């Protein structure tokens, strides 16, 4: 696929950029809104960024996707 | 299941009476002890998923023998395999003796290498894997000194000041079988694993 | 073009570095 | 008194070092107070060397009563006496921390002249006063003393730290004379506003810098950072997306700009505090815990009572947190 | 503490830096077992 | 077009030395539980302006809150 | 107090430290059963099934683990209700915890169980 | 630079291993041919691989926490020999405090045998709120005794001396705390340190269930 | 797009260099992410300002006594 390796590389980097760190911000905001309190303020940020709290996210995108798609493709085959 | 129905066939479940602890034992025959075969495979999977997991660090590793029924059993494996090194496979085949992993920065230096081998080779070994009776007992000591994790075959025979500061105790007891195939579970282990 | 740009932003990054790095190994000394 | 100085190695405080007070000064400073306080380890109990050390220099500060007596009259260690004596013993604490010398200049006012507090002569020069106390010179303790403390906010505030500063480093004795000219410009009533309105400015901006130094000193870069951390990856995404869009599939100036400015903010964002500094001077660290006065004519009611990490300390966070075992 | 957790308390509190076993130790726990008193039954 | 849109942004983050100092104060806040300002006794004067105009509205809430 | 309720805690504690799980006392009392409820329900015990309800005398106690010294007091002494604030303080951690038990004429309590319902009597045990 | 110092004293012993290795290896026939060689590199492999524990010495091996110091002379009688101990307490005011104790032939030279030891057999003391302990205890020694009491943030220390200097800098505030039996030094070390080491803080309590609040 | 390649070998290189070099984002990024969201006051301001105080301690000791010196 030459030419266009470099395109879906773009795609995937973006993506994951902006999906990790919106995760990391769904993470402390709930946290924050909850307690976030003193200490396990750092607990819980650090966990999001080395553990995942970030798959949970990715998750959601792909439901997201899924959904829409079923949503636009069914609008279109109305048409 | 099956792998149960494997290790009775082992001659391995059943060892004589000299015990500290009970936890294990499922009854005894008057000349043997039956401990529960199923905590022996599940000590197996704890330890060796420990082993092929510090692999996902390639962390050193340096076993230990000193009876040596196993040396041909063991010697398939330690060279081209886990730590890889065949001559220091013959450094294992003749050592856990002088001053040992702790002052394992020591001199040495004295050969007269007249039928002889002093080998002395020195690195941290990230975690230690044994297998003999008492002869050891000085590289048990030293790791649970220096804060070395330590996989070890321990029979009835154990007294506490190693069956309590020795972690992942593997209670296989090698009894009437004598030393049979053991260690090719741990060579199917960190061979095909580290991808 | 793009692929000197490229590795022009790996030197300038590394240049960064390591004039921080050695900024640092000289404030180590007071 | 120097001697006392000499004895805790070191500087209380003595006005007008001669020069070969200076010469001794710097003898003993650096040669005795480095050896001493550098790299020994002793087992000469240096806690409680640290405790004379300590013990010491506060009664000079307070001039000169006897402060394990105070922490003896309770049974207490320490922390509670101070806060006491601190939120007011009336001549020495109040009227050093605006304006005077805490010493039997401060002191012996209240003997013989007035501060009327609420209008009220308080002559007893130890009082404890706070929550809603108005603290007020006599008249003709104004009729000079508004001249002392305008003199005193000027010729020691601003003239004295800025033939400092600067005109410093090789000679000193040159900055004898020039404090001779600068006494001559500060005798004018014009050259005052002149002054407020001079390149101070430019001073004030290198301030700013010098504050921003200390201030990156433990992380002013790592909260900023943080609060812009989307904005560098903006930056990020710019520069590698815009190049696996437009080649490799305006492209120079994009790199060119992006180049700059994203380089630019990775080096604002982690320059490690060059310190290397020569010296540093000390600010006069105003009572705000505590109201202003009118310092037109001094009428400065006190408005609540002091904390403890705001006070005028001659000693580290060290000794201090031997004597007031605190946060 | 335990040999297991003296070590992540020792590192958690920042007293040594980390040994290139623990994220393993972690992963494969020691295999414990119901603590039962004396008494091996004789078993027939 | 976007690309420019993004060096105009950058360029923003650039000239934002300011934001230092904005973190600067807020950390300072941070630090007693108290605010990093002297009031510089133009806001003292204009207080006692506001309110003696205006003793009516301008009470020792608003007025306090105002200049914290 | 008794000795046989002393003697119950010892065994206790001291099968504790050894190892053992599951053990049977023989002498048995309605005040030993309140009490290794008590301990049970505040955590430090698994369970405590009384066998024989009168004439003979057995409990088997199944145990945890926890720390349990328990020392069952002998010679008597009253508990008011407002005297636990300073009594309850010369336990062996002095502030943090243990809880000081006491009986009352509405049930054995604790001295938390105690402070509240602002009942007194007299002290049995201890809690470290 | 560390890692680099490392791998290359590997770089080192490496080549050890491979030239020994071979002459080992070559056990047979003539002797002195092969053992001048022997002799040689395995005297430099001693120079260079004591190095790595030569290192702990000075700069690394070496924190940035604060040291203090205790010492005796012991005595050995052959004529009449006359030695020194010497014991040293590091501590960084966060709470990670250690010691260390040996011996040598007079007094700085014990104070720095102990100076580059003191930084290994490392125990970390959990300081409540920053200023003082989490309650009350006693814990003994073989014949020496200790209670820790905490005090609320503004008495300070109440201790004695040997003690004091380690609660000090554990960074510990408002201790009170009395020893008593064996007014002994290296017993109230190890005594401070059997001590410290045995308050169970409620994150510990919480080895149940029971959230335990602090009363606010 | 080999050449492509080249430049995303130059972008690991600049992303490995940036990362192992100069990120000083572990904890900072939480902290002033806080900050940040602290910007206004209400009964949650006084509890803002005593997180931040009580979380910045564990940012300077961990650094200034963690490794590196």
């Amino acid at each position: 696929a030459a030419a266009a390796a470099a395109a879906a590389a773009a795609a995937a980097a973006a993506a994951a950029a902006a999906a990790a760190a919106a995760a990391a911000a769904a993470a402390a905001a709930a946290a924050a809104a909850a307690a976030a309190a003193a200490a396990a303020a750092a607990a819980a940020a650090a966990a999001a960024a080395a553990a995942a709290a970030a798959a949970a996210a990715a998750a959601a995108a792909a439901a997201a996707a899924a959904a829409a798609a079923a949503a636009a493709a069914a609008a279109a085959a109305a048409a | 299941v099956i792998q149960k129905l494997l290790n009775t066939g082992a001659h391995l479940g059943r060892r004589a009476a000299e015990h500290h602890f009970k936890q294990y034992a499922y009854g005894t025959r008057n000349g043997m002890t039956i401990i529960d075969s199923d905590k022996t495979l599940i000590c197996l999977r704890s330890a060796a998923h420990f082993v092929a997991n510090l692999a996902h660090m390639r962390g050193n590793i340096f076993f230990v023998n000193t009876n040596p029924l196993f040396d041909e059993i063991i010697e398939l494996t330690s060279r081209r395999i886990q730590g890889d090194s065949y001559n220091h496979n013959r450094a294992m085949n003749l050592w856990k003796m002088g001053g040992f992993l702790t002052n394992s920065y020591s001199p040495k230096k004295f050969r007269s290498r007249h039928k002889k081998l002093c080998f002395g080779p020195t690195t941290m070994p990230d975690c230690v894997v044994v297998f003999d009776s008492e002869r050891k007992s000085s590289v048990i000591l030293e790791a649970s000194k220096l804060q070395i994790p330590v996989v070890a075959i321990v029979d009835p025979n154990v007294p506490l000041e190693f069956f309590e500061k020795i972690t992942y105790p593997v209670p296989a007891r090698d009894s009437v079988k004598f030393v049979y195939l053991f260690c090719n579970v741990i060579t199917k282990c960190f061979v095909a694993e580290q991808m | 073009a793009a692929a000197a740009a490229a590795a022009a932003a790996a030197a300038a990054a590394a240049a960064a570095a390591a004039a921080a790095a050695a900024a640092a190994a000289a404030a180590a000394a007071a | 008194r120097f001697q006392t100085c000499r004895l805790l190695s070191g500087n209380v405080w003595n006005r007008e070092l001669t020069i070969i007070q200076r010469r001794i000064l710097r003898r003993l400073r650096n040669r005795k107070r480095s050896i001493k306080k550098r790299k020994i380890y002793p087992k000469k109990y240096l806690t409680s060397y640290i405790q004379l050390q300590t013990t010491r220099k506060l009664p000079f500060f307070y001039g000169d009563l006897p402060i394990t007596e105070m922490h003896r009259g309770t049974k207490r260690t320490s922390y509670i006496p101070f806060l006491l004596n601190l939120e007011t013993r009336f001549d020495v604490i109040p009227l050093r921390l605006y304006f005077l010398e805490t010493i039997p200049q401060a002191r012996q006012l209240i003997s013989h002249r007035r501060v009327c507090v609420n209008k009220g002569m308080v002559s007893i020069t130890h009082f404890k006063l706070s929550h809603g106390d108005i603290i007020s010179f006599q008249e003709n303790n104004a009729i000079i003393r508004g001249e002392e403390i305008r003199r005193s906010f000027y010729k020691e505030i601003l003239v004295e730290k800025i033939i400092g500063k600067l005109l410093h480093q090789p000679l000193r004795m040159w900055r004898r004379s020039k404090t001779e000219w600068f006494h001559l410009l500060k005798t004018k009533r014009g050259c005052r506003l002149l002054l407020k309105s001079r390149f101070l400015q430019q001073l004030r901006s290198s301030m700013q810098e010098e504050d921003l130094e200390r201030t990156k000193k433990f992380g002013s870069e790592k909260v900023c950072l943080g609060s812009s951390f989307a904005e560098h990856k903006r930056m990020k995404r710019n520069l590698l997306k815009s190049l696996f869009l437009s080649k490799r599939r305006i492209s120079p100036i994009v790199y060119n700009s992006s180049l700059s400015l994203y380089s630019n903010s990775t080096y604002c964002f982690a320059s490690p505090h060059k310190l290397t500094m020569k010296r540093r001077i000390k600010r006069i660290e105003l009572p705000t815990h505590y109201l202003e006065v009118n310092y037109r004519t001094p009428k400065a009611v006190v408005f609540y009572g002091p904390n403890i990490g705001h006070i005028p300390h001659d000693i580290r966070l060290k000794d201090l947190n031997l004597l007031l075992w605190s946060r | 503490g335990d040999l297991l957790s003296k070590t992540r308390r020792l590192v958690g509190g920042l007293a040594t830096r980390e040994p290139v076993w623990l994220k393993a130790m972690e992963a494969s726990p020691p295999p414990v077992f119901p603590r039962s008193n004396g008494k091996i039954q004789k078993i027939v | 077009i976007e690309q420019d849109n993004r060096q105009g942004r950058a360029f923003v983050d650039g000239i934002k030395q300011r934001m230092m100092e904005i973190s600067v104060l807020l950390k300072q806040v941070k630090e007693p539980g108290a605010r990093g300002s002297y009031l510089k006794d133009s806001e003292k004067t204009e207080m006692y302006r506001l309110h003696k105009e205006n003793p009516e509205v301008y009470t020792i809430e608003r007025l306090a809150k105002d200049y914290r | 107090g008794r000795r046989i309720l002393n003697d119950a805690l010892r065994t206790i504690v001291n099968a504790e430290r050894r190892g053992k799980a599951s053990v049977e006392l023989k002498p048995i009392s309605t005040v030993m059963s309140s009490f290794l409820r008590i301990m049970k329900e505040k955590g430090y015990i698994k369970n405590f099934q009384v066998y024989d309800p009168h004439r003979v005398g057995r409990i088997t106690v199944d145990l945890q683990g926890r720390v349990n010294d328990c020392k069952a007091l002998t010679y008597r002494q009253d508990v008011r209700a407002k005297e636990i604030e300073k009594y309850t303080e010369r336990t062996l951690p002095t502030r943090q915890w243990g809880y000081v038990v006491i009986t009352t004429p509405d049930g054995i309590l604790d001295h938390e169980e105690a402070i509240k319902r602002n009942v007194g009597g007299q002290v049995l045990g201890f809690f470290y | 630079e560390r890692d680099d110092i490392l791998l290359e004293k590997l770089n080192a012993i490496d080549k050890k291993l491979e030239i020994k290795l071979s002459e080992l290896d070559h056990t047979f026939g003539k002797k002195g041919k092969r053992l001048e060689e022997e002799i040689r590199e395995l005297a430099e492999d001693r120079n260079a691989l004591t190095e790595k524990k030569r290192q702990p010495l000075y700069r690394k091996g070496y924190d940035v926490h604060v040291i203090d110091v205790k010492k005796v002379c012991k005595v050995t009688k052959g004529g009449r020999v006359e030695r020194y101990t010497a014991l040293m307490v590091c501590g960084n005011y966060e709470g990670i405090i250690g010691y260390a104790k040996a011996k040598a032939e007079t007094g700085q030279s014990a104070m720095q045998k102990a100076y580059e030891k003191c930084f290994q057999n490392l125990h970390y003391v959990e300081r409540h709120e920053e200023h003082t302990i989490a309650h009350a205890i006693q814990t003994s020694y073989k014949k020496t005794k200790l209670y820790l009491w905490p005090a609320p943030t503004t008495t300070g220390m109440k201790a004695g001396r040997v003690v004091k200097t380690i609660l000090l800098l554990a960074g510990f505030k408002n201790i009170k705390s009395k020893v008593i039996g064996s007014r002994n030094s290296y017993n109230t070390v190890k005594a401070v340190l059997k001590a410290l080491n045995a308050v169970e803080t409620p994150k510990d309590v919480q080895e149940k269930f029971g959230r335990t609040v602090v009363e606010k």
